[PDB]
């Protein structure tokens, strides 16, 4: 009807960092979830510490 | 004048309309809007372009 922009998205935001600390919260991160590709990074302990 | 002539509820000035079918002829070009102007307004057809 009118078209009134309901996203108003600023520069100085970070929507993908506040999505996957916000997935941290809410659930078992280490669990894989091939739909979203929600697979987090992870290294490897015996690699990154000797 | 303080009152009685301009608003201070939320409303925009200029309003974007996409257009809710067109058409690629091969020699023209159609684009079918709707101008929705909304309630205890006034639109004046001469602000009015495409």
């Amino acid at each position: 009807a009118s078209q009134l922009n309901a996203v108003v998205d600023l520069q100085d935001r970070n929507t993908e960092l506040s999505y996957q600390l916000l997935l941290d919260s809410i659930g078992d991160r280490t669990r894989y979830f091939s739909m979203w590709n929600q697979a987090v990074d992870s290294y490897d302990p015996d690699v990154r510490i000797i | 004048p303080t009152h009685d002539v301009t608003t201070d509820r939320s409303q925009r000035l200029t309003l974007r309309f996409i257009p809710v079918d067109r058409e690629d002829t091969a020699y023209s070009y159609k684009a079918r809007f709707t101008l929705a102007v909304g309630d205890n307004r006034v639109l004046d057809m001469a602000s009015t372009y495409f």
